[PDB]
């Protein structure tokens, strides 16, 4: 399952 | 980082992102929050994506090591991740920590106050993710308890394809599904934003469209794993 | 690291690797060097990898700050390249202080002697690179100085197939092309190695060949790159 | 140019 990835900004 | 000026800190914040210095990219932001002004959308981006590499990549030698454990059940595979868990937890605190002194009760506009809410949320299910029974159940709530007001206020204040409301409902959706043990709730809210979002696409410019449908197709993602 | 066990350390150490956890991994080894005892085969590596890992990573944020900084040629983007900079000369000066102190002297075996040398010219190499005029010349020196007692004992004691003596040729050769300003020392060290390596591989077993052959691909990219 | 990865082991 995948959660926001948010790693990138 | 006292002695930084707050432009500094956010310019060296940028900085290490592009170097993928994220350690530096969360000292830096931590510092920051701690000018105590309050943050603008960008500024809520750069903390929110520097403490996710941190604990993200602690979380991924936790499993390994976790893992690793599981399969030998000396003290040293135990012991090693138990550091990790305890710097994890370390690093949940610390991004809590600035949640509460003094970033949310400062945040009045929904799309801030979500924004911050939604991160409680997630560094309470980091802590979840590692803990054991004793306050599981409490730290459980605290996660809960902030999605919750989080999606209340999204839901009053955000139209449906927002991306911080989609955001916050793909991952208020994987507590239910991995932390919470409700798998029907979690198929149901990732369907219903799904859904409400896609009837609200035909508002958006193609930049927002492109946004909004990104999002959705993490919840049709999970959709198809979980059914 | 002094309270932990030697074996302890070495297990955590390889833990580390698993969990790519690479400065633990380097703290771990430091404190097994710090023991006093000789490494093994195995032991050499495990340090040569984390201590390999963090100074990568380190360079490569040095060089996406140094373009950076090119590029704007106020004072933050200096400041943080110094930052890093800074961080880097101090995990090349701990490497190059265990190897002083006190691996190189007591090595007395080929293989661990040639190993550590090779390690010598590469952490002066990686000094070299963000090193600027004042003693560059010296720390340029003090990495060609020992890659060439590593090559002058490899060439009496090693077989030319010899893994070590293959990747230690490949790094001195790179160290001509991209320290030295002398690509045509590094093309010809080069393709020696190469040809004298390809003469030798019919006395190797199946997985010494492949061991063998994968570097010497290496060498022939960078020839390839460079003719 | 490569050097010697050395990154996995
Ligand atoms: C909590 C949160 C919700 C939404 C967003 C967001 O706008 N993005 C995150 C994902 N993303 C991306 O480019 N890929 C997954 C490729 C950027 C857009 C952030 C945080
Ligand atoms: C200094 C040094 C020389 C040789 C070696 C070595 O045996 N290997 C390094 C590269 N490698 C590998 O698998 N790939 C590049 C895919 C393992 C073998 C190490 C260090
Ligand atoms: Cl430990
Ligand atoms: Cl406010
Ligand atoms: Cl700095
Ligand atoms: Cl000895
Ligand atoms: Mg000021
Ligand atoms: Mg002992």
């Amino acid at each position: 399952a995948g959660s926001i990835p948010g790693r990138r900004s | 980082m006292g002695s930084m000026e707050r432009a500094s800190l956010i310019q060296k914040a940028k900085l290490a992102e592009q170097a993928e210095r994220y350690e530096d990219m969360a000292a830096f932001m931590k510092g920051a929050v701690e000018k105590g002004e309050e943050l603008s959308c960008e500024e809520r981006n750069l903390l929110s994506v520097a403490y996710k590499n941190v604990v993200g990549g602690q979380r991924a030698a936790w499993r390994v090591l976790s893992s690793i454990e599981q399969k030998s059940n000396g003290p040293e595979v135990r012991e090693y991740r138990e550091k990790v868990e305890t710097e994890l937890q370390g690093v949940c605190d610390t991004v809590l920590g600035l949640l509460d002194s003094h970033l949310i009760k400062e945040a009045g506009d929904a799309e801030s106050r979500v924004f911050y809410l939604k991160m409680k949320g997630d560094y309470y299910r980091y802590l979840a993710e590692v803990a054991t029974g004793d306050d599981k159940k409490r730290i459980i709530d605290s996660a809960r308890s902030a999605y919750q007001e989080a999606m209340d206020i999204s839901k009053k204040e955000m139209p449906p394809t927002n991306p911080i409301r989609l955001g916050l409902a793909l991952n208020f959706s994987v507590f239910h599904y991995e932390i919470a043990n409700s798998p029907e709730e979690a198929i149901s809210l990732a369907k219903t934003t799904f859904d409400e979002a896609m009837a609200d696409l035909h508002t958006l410019s193609e930049d927002s469209y492109k946004d909004s449908t990104l999002i959705m197709q993490l919840l049709r993602d999970n959709l198809t794993l979980w059914t």
